[PDB]
């Protein structure tokens, strides 16, 4: 499996998927907006009460949402 | 049908307790007593808070768990986060090409001290005794509050031989309205006759400290 | 009277021990002295809660008693 390489395995590669869809998302997102919980969860800085998401796709999908975007503007 | 406040702290042999909604009871009179029975510990705070329980905006902000000392002294800290630091670099091929002809005495710490790390130089932390339940806020509120006549050394700003600086100003003003029954010494505390320090004096003389039945 | 403003202080003094110093004089129930977080220094100024009238009215007293790094500090009800 040096040579030429055998197999593939899918449990870490779809950690891989994970960390290249998180560094995508986050360079879209900018340093304040976001806070880094302990854990890995994520919290929206803008919105007054502070939703915590799980992944950064959700926190992505949050950012569309109407409650965001009215939460913006006053910010 | 049902007591008031006024009448149920009067009902009660301890009036401290009662509470707003302690009238609300279908059994009134054996709340408030068990309530001031001793060693009880009470019931969790936020049972009529509507927000979840730890579920505030304060606890986001909560660092990462730190190590205790005595596994610190072990060095796995270092070793694991350099090793971490590593692997982030290497690319899925590098990995699959690791796991077939892998790297033996990589990580390894030698046993003698990972033994006394857990048989000699273990410590007790800091604990809690029986009542003393959690909440949300507990450990910022944990400060307290230290009274008139006990000092802390900081307070070294000072620099006053050893009386305090305010009270040659208190026999002057007065004793404080707030504190009915505080003491200090010149206005109403020896610096009369000063016999109160010679009885600790005495009895400290008089005690034996032997603890018994330790171990030798 | 349960709170006071203070005035006149040098940033080396903390929260924690100005509750010691006006709790020589009476308890501090509720501290409050600003960290002002823009170039992270305070500006000397304070509000003190007590348990209820009592520590008040010793407040303005307390103040002469008071002298924080040469320098006096202003106590009055609030
Ligand atoms: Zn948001």
């Amino acid at each position: 499996m040096s040579f030429k390489r055998e197999g593939d395995d899918w449990s870490q590669l779809n950690v891989l998927k994970k960390r290249r869809v998180g560094d995508l998302l986050a360079s879209y997102i900018p340093e304040d907006e976001a806070l880094m919980l302990r854990d890995g969860r994520f919290a929206c800085a803008i919105c007054p009460h502070r939703p915590v998401l799980d992944t950064l796709a959700m926190l992505t999908a949050h950012r569309a949402g109407k409650k965001h975007l009215s939460s913006l503007q006053l910010f | 049908n049902r007591f008031t406040v006024a009448e149920l702290k009067q009902l009660v042999a301890r009036p401290d307790v009662v509470e707003m909604h302690d009238v609300t009871a279908q059994d009134p009179k054996l709340l408030v007593h068990l309530k001031a029975t001793r060693n009880s510990v009470p019931v969790p705070r936020h049972w009529c808070f509507k927000r979840k329980y730890l579920q505030g905006k304060r606890g986001i902000e909560k660092p990462p768990f730190e190590l205790p000392d005595f596994i610190k002294r072990t060095g796995i800290q270092e070793m694991r986060e350099a090793l971490q630091e590593k692997e982030e670099q290497k690319t899925m091929k590098s990995k699959m090409r690791e796991k077939v002809r892998p790297k033996m005495g990589k990580i390894d710490i030698d046993y003698q001290k990972l033994h006394d790390a857990f048989f000699k130089w273990q410590t007790k932390p800091k604990l809690t005794i029986h009542g003393d339940l959690y909440y949300e806020g507990k450990e910022f509120e944990t400060r307290l509050k230290k009274k008139p006549g006990d000092l802390s050394d900081e307070l070294i700003s000072l620099g006053m031989p050893v009386p305090p600086p305010w009270l040659i100003a208190m026999q002057r003003y007065g004793p404080p309205p707030s504190y009915p029954n505080l003491k200090i010494p010149g206005l109403n505390s020896p610096i009369g006759t000063n016999a109160a320090e010679f009885q600790t004096k005495t009895e400290e003389e008089e005690i034996d400290r032997t603890p018994w039945g330790e171990l030798e | 009277d349960a709170t006071v403003y203070v005035g006149g202080l040098d940033e080396k003094v903390s929260e924690p021990l100005l509750w010691e110093l006006f709790l020589q004089a009476g308890p501090v129930v509720n501290t409050h002295m600003p960290k002002d977080r823009v170039t992270g220094q305070h500006q000397g100024y304070g509000f003190v809660e007590f348990l209820s009238e009592e520590d008040a009215d010793y407040a303005i007293k307390i103040m002469n008693m008071i002298k924080l790094y040469g320098k006096p500090i202003r106590v009055n009800k609030a």
